[PDB]
């Protein structure tokens, strides 16, 4: 009424306010004339032109034409500088994850390892087959000459020592010669002391991802002992039933006007199924000891007569069938 | 200056009363110069 | 130590292999070095007892890629604590003081790879310095930089001061702070008010059971649709009612939040929301009257209700004009007291 | 480690108080949990050698005392 | 230029990553509290702390030592009489220099009198 | 609550049977004897036998005392 | 009256719908890793790649190893001073790079490995040369997991990624075809990808992702694009442990709406694993079944694709899913029962194909997700 | 103790301002389409004219000098958030570029000067003035203080940077919070 929310905000909050009243929200949808842009969203915010303005070498004009460069968002901002919420996992899904990571460290080592094998031995059967009068002055490229610059220097900086690592790429980059042999050598030799322990070690992982692994894709059952213990009681029983009521008895009053005479619905398609519970039963009173014998036999004939007499089935039927 | 940020105290019966008048102005007025504007095109029509 | 072993005429004979056992048993992720298998303590309980073909066609790949190079783009297309702003990074520390400044926080800022050479003093330390260095004492200066600053006299004693003083960030004032009592101050001094929730410490989001999560996504909790103080159940405003399921089909129990400000219980899908809104701002329901609006002229404008002020300050005025009184919409309702009917 | 510190300030009030003391520095508390860890290495360093001696895997409050009685202490009510 | 790192964060927002009242006076409280800790005769460390204590102490000695339930019960009783005698020894040696507050410097000589520095 | 719990599994007894009776494994892990060697030497598996009969005679041995918790759990899932 | 509870079909092939599959792999990608306890991993790139050699699927698709991205091909969607900082960081040299370290969200979250240029080269190069050859003509399926990168901008690497190959994937396909849907089924919403296209209306960026207090935080179904690009860009949050069927009846409509309102000419089909259920980081519970639902029903339209693995930080789970979602697109379905690969021990204890689903709380409710779908449709009705 | 008794709509645009910048994450557009030179030039030129008395004229422009003096010395020092230093760096090097040294009366806006006006009475109480010149000073500020309200709907606007790019304020970018809160 002060010119200041507009019409669609108004119709939008008073939707909010008598939504489920259908007959009302549709007077004032009316009885006020609402006939049925710049939706920027929550998460991005526009920054300036002198942010825009940064060099980007690759663009053309369709690039500046199809790129975004005003409109941004971040974690931190969308987070409302608070943080995120990780997914909570198991005990046993982390120890898969640490199996994973001890798998992921090994095969990583050795796959490096034997990729720079691949590429020594090529150059040792490249320089085998050469007489000694250039092999001194035959020299290899950074990468030597293969698809990367960085995965040998990896392997050569692990095997060997930290300080003396750069010094033997320099000398196999200089005099390839004699550094290639003795190179190829050690990393063979750590190769297959990696995969020794890696099968060793592969055991041990393939063994307690048998202990670990239907533990940890089990989710709801690995705390459904405590949860059934906390839920099925009287008092969330009764409070099932009750608040099924008590949403019967608030929307009586708006509409259903047959309202039912029922809260809880039960189907019992097979009949098996009472005999077999029947059967767990029977078992439990003979295996306990805290209840009597005299006690035992009245909660026997308790159970089958109840069963016997809430529904269809005969106790001649319960007796040939326990 | 205390009296800058001074809360009106105001009652619903005169937010009723206003949300009524300013509904009633704003379907009138539009009302008003829809039927305004149909005159006018009837006029341009028959001057046409 | 003499890794190429050069002939006279400087021809390469034998190199000679570093320490491998230098770093040949640096611990990995499994706790024990690569070259070594697992032991026996981690073996008991890993194992389940413990006791006192080569078809592969993996190798086929490097002969079946071809290199792909047809893109229309190929070719060429001290303390722990900063002394201005009272947070933790990356300090330069002071010589002759104990106190350490962010690099950009200082007067002009600092890069951070071009620093000083020698010394950095602070300037409250430089100041010091300059003090000590010259024989007149404190007042005579100023007196001196006021007499030749005769242009503006005032301000005299103001400009010399802050020559002395460190540089610091800008905080406000407490008595802007305390005449709104909503709006606080956060750790690290930033902005906080109404609309900000307590923040969870870290003994309810990953000190907690696997079951219970603070997301309350991950189980069935049907006390939730309960209220605590007064036993009743949680009806939802837009569907009216508690969906609190049976544990038998909890496929049928649908979540419910409560509003941060009115406690108007809301379910997770008559507002349309997957997250509980456990961290971060409080949650508003869409019951609330918005603190600001953006409205079309047919650019715009824009409308803030007014801040909450303490008592003291805070003037609650009643209107005599009832009928169109142009109030900011900023407004207060008070109770109706058979004829206006 | 981190029980150490589970020597907790009250308790050691607590000890003192046992043992008559009316006001109590407060640089008393962490060297005082200094001499309980060297006093607790001694007598379960005796006490643990005695249990690998015996062909054993735990230690036992019988173990405690015969440590005790090397040291010199004596305890009763725990075996012994 | 000296310079520290006090952040030890490489990259900001770690957290967004996917990776009327009676008041006796001081000192009255004291003495009606002495005698209850002395009347009493449970074990004033708390048995769940020293229990930790005794496991996280003794597991460098051997590994994967156990403890039967009442060898911790004789450390628990023997480090408490320990204490108490050391504490009357320490009260001793304050009340020597004309004091009544105890002062660590105390019992480090009630220790270095006794034999065991 | 008994009878609901039972229905779940009853309702989908075939599906299960025929899935654990037609558990084709592969070969390499026969051959270099990667798979888990018990939950068959103590019977856990539900092969060769109904699977709806299997669940209620081990929860019969887990009610009278003869079947651990875990392995009766480990044996459901 | 818009979401339909649907029981999950079995995935069936169309024989009417053979596509020429490219499929880009450079041996060298798992050669790289992001470090120590870090979840990302390059190694199942090539795990998966090994179950594509050992299913004897390279007999019906032809296996690339592209160029890797030079600095200025990388820099058609980034700046010049962030392709500049990840050329020339290394972890030696982290000291000599601290105030771009945290200018560009690179050292914590996304921590500076030796092979991180090539890595990012590696990925760019494929995206950009499978676009390439869907551009020409040369295929129709464009297959390449070494990319993926999906959260990274325009001037910072956040989420594990540093190149965002996605945009110059997309980049690459815009300069042949008008319209470009993005399809992301991460459990993460694509937010880099979504940023560099939301003020265009020639790429429709579409994202299946959790929406809580989930990383990245953005994704919320109000965020619809600005400018030209309004309605162009569709949100679908999502809730913890959706299922099979649940992710089926809330995607085979919504990108189906999608085909037959924004009309593309192709598509890309981000293919994060952490979407399966079991993973690291994610928390859904899509079974590689259900996973590969999506892919399926997006080879059905015939629109010629880019498949691009993204997530999946379990490697066993998203390798057996990538090699299943192959093996679909060359019209086949791969026995569940695995051959011998060099990574055969990671697949225990069955060795099967199968990503067994959790048995956890599908919280997602019919009643939610039909609100998101028709806030979703009625969005999508001024794409015409 | 010296007491100053600001309008509480510029405690209230002060407290916007201080929510911007620390919550909002939101820095000044500079320089402003309207600076802070040009606040106390405008207020001179209209206040000059409201009186008749040459000594009241003298204190005025001895003020405004004064003012513009203490803001161009103190605004690197004291007046500018941990977010803003960066600017002010930025600001700092590209004056630099061009050889011209910078003065924050014609760059920074009125929101600064009303900084400096907020937290002068501290500064006040840490000089060794005497009670007449804090009591002028103190009226003048004042007066300068009452005479913004008249002004307040021309300097402190309210708008969205999202929408409006005359905005006072400006969204930043997140290569800006990295180098201004992460180092
Ligand atoms: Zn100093
Ligand atoms: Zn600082
Ligand atoms: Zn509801
Ligand atoms: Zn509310
Ligand atoms: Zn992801």
């Amino acid at each position: 009424s002060q010119d200041i929310l507009d019409l669609d905000d108004l119709v939008e909050k008073v939707d909010f306010y008598l939504g489920s009243n259908k007959e009302l929200f549709t007077w004032f949808k009316n009885f006020v004339g609402y006939q049925e842009c710049e939706a920027f969203g929550p998460s991005y915010k526009r920054l300036p032109k002198s942010d825009t303005f940064m060099p980007c070498s690759g663009r053309d004009d369709m690039c500046w034409e199809v790129l975004n460069d005003e409109w941004v968002g971040h974690p931190v901002w969308a987070s409302e500088d608070s943080g995120f919420i990780a997914h909570r996992k198991n005990q046993y899904e982390e120890t898969l994850f640490k199996i994973e990571e001890e798998r992921h460290e090994y095969d990583f080592y050795i796959e490096s390892n034997l990729r720079t094998i691949q590429c020594l031995e090529t150059i040792v059967n490249k320089i085998e087959n050469m007489t000694e009068n250039e092999k001194a002055n035959f020299k290899l490229p950074p990468g030597l000459g293969h698809t990367s610059m960085t995965i040998y220097k990896k392997v050569i900086r692990k095997v060997y020592d930290k300080e003396r690592g750069f010094e033997i790429i320099d000398a196999l980059h200089e005099h390839p010669a004699v550094t290639a042999p003795v190179v190829l050598k050690r990393l063979k030799q750590k190769d297959e002391e990696w995969r020794r322990a890696q099968r060793e070690w592969n055991k041990v992982w393939r063994e307690l991802e048998q202990k670990v692994f239907f533990k940890s894709l089990d989710h709801l059952g690995l705390t459904f002992k405590q949860a059934d213990k906390k839920l099925l009681t009287t008092k969330q029983l009764i409070s099932e039933i009750s608040s099924i009521k008590v949403d019967q008895t608030n929307k009586k009053i708006h509409w259903l006007t047959p309202k039912p005479k029922s809260q809880l619905d039960f189907d019992f398609p097979d009949k098996n199924i009472f005999y077999d519970i029947l059967c767990l039963a029977d078992t439990f009173i003979t295996h306990t000891t805290a209840y009597s014998n005299p006690d035992k036999e009245r909660l026997k004939d308790l159970l089958k007569y109840f069963i016997s007499l809430f529904f269809s089935i005969s106790f001649e039927k319960i007796e040939e069938s326990l | 200056f205390n009296q800058d940020f001074k809360i009106t105290q105001i009652d619903e019966n005169s937010i009723k009363y206003d949300f009524f008048d300013k509904i009633y102005k704003s379907k009138m007025v539009q009302k008003r110069k829809l039927f305004q504007f149909q005159e006018s095109l009837i006029d341009k029509l028959v001057s046409n | 130590k003499e890794l190429l072993e050069k002939d006279s005429k400087g021809n390469i004979i034998k190199l000679n292999e570093p320490s491998t056992i230098s770093e040949d048993s640096k611990v990995s992720v499994t706790g024990l070095p690569l070259n070594k298998g697992p032991s026996e303590k981690i073996k008991r309980e890993s194992l389940w007892n413990y006791r006192k073909r080569n078809d592969l066609k993996t190798f086929l790949t490097e002969n079946m890629t071809e290199e792909s190079n047809i893109r229309s783009t190929i070719g060429w297309n001290n303390e722990d604590f900063c002394s201005a702003c009272n947070q933790s990074g990356s300090f330069l520390c002071c010589d002759t003081c104990p106190k350490s400044f962010h690099f950009l926080c200082l007067d002009p800022p600092i890069d951070p790879n071009n620093l000083p050479k020698g010394d950095w003093h602070c300037n409250e330390c430089k100041f010091k310095i300059f003090i000590n260095n010259s024989m007149a004492t404190l007042k005579k200066i100023e007196s001196n930089f006021i007499k030749q600053n005769n242009n503006v006299k005032i301000f005299a004693k103001l400009l010399f001061n802050i020559d002395s003083h460190n540089p610091k960030q800008f905080q406000l004032p407490n008595y802007i702070k305390e005449t709104f009592p909503a709006v606080k101050t956060g750790s690290r001094g930033q902005y906080s008010d109404e609309n900000d929730k307590i923040p969870l410490t870290d003994r309810q989001l990953f000190n907690t059971s696997y079951g219970q999560s603070i997301t309350k996504l991950d189980s069935y909790n049907p006390d939730t649709h309960i209220d605590s103080n007064s036993g009743k159940f949680l009806i939802c405003y837009k569907c009216n009612q508690t969906r609190l399921g049976s544990w038998s089909h909890p496929e049928n129990s649908r979540l419910i939040m409560t509003c941060d400000y009115c406690q108007t219980p809301w379910h997770l899908d008559c507002v349309p929301r997957a997250s509980f809104k456990n961290l971060g701002s409080k949650w508003k329901c869409p019951l609330h009257s918005p603190t600001k609006v953006y409205k079309k002229i047919h650019n715009y404008k824009v409308w803030k209700k007014q801040r909450l002020i303490n008592k003291k300050n805070q003037l609650y005025y009643e209107p005599l004009q009832k009928i169109g009184y142009q109030n900011n919409g900023n407004i207060q309702i008070i109770p109706t007291t058979n004829s206006i009917k | 480690r981190d029980n150490i510190q589970g020597i907790t300030k009250p308790a050691i009030r607590r000890l003192a108080r046992r043992g008559g003391v009316k006001r109590i520095s407060g640089l008393i508390y962490e060297e005082t949990r200094g001499v309980l860890k060297v006093f607790l290495e001694n007598v379960i360093r005796d006490a643990v050698t005695y249990t690998e001696h015996a062909k054993r895997k735990t230690v036992t409050a019988m173990d405690v005392v015969y440590a005790l009685k090397r040291q010199g202490r004596t305890l009763y009510g725990f075996g012994g | 230029a000296r310079t520290k790192q006090t952040a030890r964060k490489s990259t900001g927002g770690k957290a967004p990553r996917k990776q009327k009242p009676h008041r006796y006076r001081p000192g009255t409280v004291a003495l009606r509290e002495i005698r209850r800790y002395q009347k009493s005769t449970e074990l004033l460390i708390r048995k769940l702390p020293f229990q930790r204590l005794v496991r996280e102490i003794a597991q460098d000695f051997k590994t994967d030592l156990r403890f039967q339930s009442s060898a911790v019960m004789a450390l628990q009783e023997a480090s408490e009489a320990y204490l108490v005698a050391l504490f009357e020894d320490t009260n001793l040696a304050a009340i020597h220099a004309k004091r009544v507050t105890i002062m660590p410097k105390d019992i480090q000589l009630a220790r270095r009198i006794r034999g065991e520095r | 609550t008994i009878y609901e719990r039972l229905l779940e599994i009853k309702q989908m007894n075939e599906r299960v049977t025929k899935e654990i009776n037609t558990r084709s494994t592969v070969t390499f892990a026969k051959d270099l004897d990667l798979l888990s060697s018990q939950l068959s030497e103590m019977g856990l598996d539900f092969v060769g036998e109904d699977a709806y009969k299997q669940v209620l005679r081990l929860s019969r041995r887990l009610i009278n005392g003869d079947l651990e918790h875990q392995w009766f759990e480990e044996s459901l899932r | 009256m818009v979401y339909e509870a649907t029981p999950f079909d079995p995935i069936t092939v169309k024989p009417s719908d053979k596509r020429r599959v490219a499929y880009f792999y450079d041996a060298d990608v798992g050669n790289y890793a992001y470090g120590a306890g870090h979840p990302m991993k390059p190694h199942r790139i090539r795990m998966a790649h090994s179950l594509i050699m050992n299913y004897g699927l390279y007999k019906k698709m032809e296996i690339y190893r592209a160029k890797p991205a030079t600095k200025q091909e990388m820099c058609q969607f980034h700046t010049d001073e962030y392709i500049d900082f990840l050329s020339r960081v290394t972890p030696d040299n982290l000291e000599m790079f601290k105030r771009e370290s945290v200018k560009f969200n690179v050292g914590d979250d996304c921590p500076v490995f030796d092979g991180l240029y090539e890595y990012c080269s590696i990925s760019g190069g494929g995206s950009m040369e499978g676009a390439a050859r869907l551009n020409r003509g040369k295929c129709d399926v464009a297959v390449n997991y070494a990319g993926g990168l999906h959260h990274a901008k325009k001037s910072e690497a956040s989420g594990f990624c540093y190149l965002n190959d996605i945009v110059l994937g997309i980049i690459e396909l815009l300069r042949y075809h008008p319209r470009v849907l993005y399809i992301d089924i991460d459990v993460h919403h694509g937010d880099g990808v979504e940023e560099a296209f939301y003020t265009t209306d020639r790429v429709m960026t579409c994202s299946f992702h959790k929406y809580g207090e989930f990383f990245p935080g953005t994704g919320e179904l109000r965020d619809i694009g600005v400018g030209a690009g309004k309605n162009y860009a569709v949100n679908v949050p999502l809730r913890d442990g959706i299922d099979d069927a649940t992710y089926r009846s809330v995607f085979e409509p919504v990108i189906k709406k999608i085909m037959e309102w924004y009309q593309p000419s192709a598509v890309v089909l981000q293919c994060g694993g952490d979407s399966l259920s079991g993973d690291r980081l994610g928390c859904f519970n899509l079974s590689m079944e259900g996973h590969a639902n999506c892919v399926n029903y997006v080879k059905s339209f015939g629109i010629p694709m880019m498949v691009v693995g993204g997530g999946g930080y379990t490697m066993r789970n998203v390798a057996r899913t990538w090699c299943f979602e192959t093996g679909l697109l060359n019209n086949v379905v791969l026995d569940k029962d695995l051959p011998y690969n060099e990574y055969y021990e990671y697949y225990g204890p069955d060795y099967k194909l199968s990503v067994r689903p959790s048995n956890m709380f599908n919280v997602n409710t019919p009643e939610y997700l039909d609100k998101v779908m028709t806030n979703i449709f009625a969005n999508l009705e001024n794409t015409k | 103790k010296i007491s100053l008794q600001i309008p509480i709509k510029l405690k209230s645009v002060l407290v916007d301002d201080w929510e911007y910048v620390t919550k909002d994450k939101k820095i000044c557009r500079l320089p402003a389409d309207v600076t802070v030179e040009m606040v106390l030039n405008k207020y001179e030129h209209e206040v000059s004219q409201e009186l008749e008395s040459p000594g009241s004229q003298s204190q005025l422009s001895e003020y405004c000098a004064g003012l513009k003096l203490y803001f161009d010395k103190c605004l690197g020092n004291m007046l500018l958030y941990r977010l803003e230093r960066l600017q002010y760096d930025e600001l700092l090097k590209k004056s630099s570029k061009d050889q011209k040294p910078l003065v924050p009366i014609r760059i920074y806006g009125a929101i600064h000067l009303l900084r400096l006006i907020s937290v002068l009475p501290e500064l006040i109480s840490s000089t060794t003035m005497d009670l007449q010149s804090c009591q002028l000073l103190i009226k003048q500020t004042e007066d300068f203080l009452v005479w913004l309200l008249m002004h307040v709907d021309e300097y402190f606007n309210d708008k969205d940077p999202n929408r409006s790019d005359d905005a006072l304020y400006v969204n930043t970018s997140s290569q800006y919070e990295g180098v201004a809160l992460g180092m």
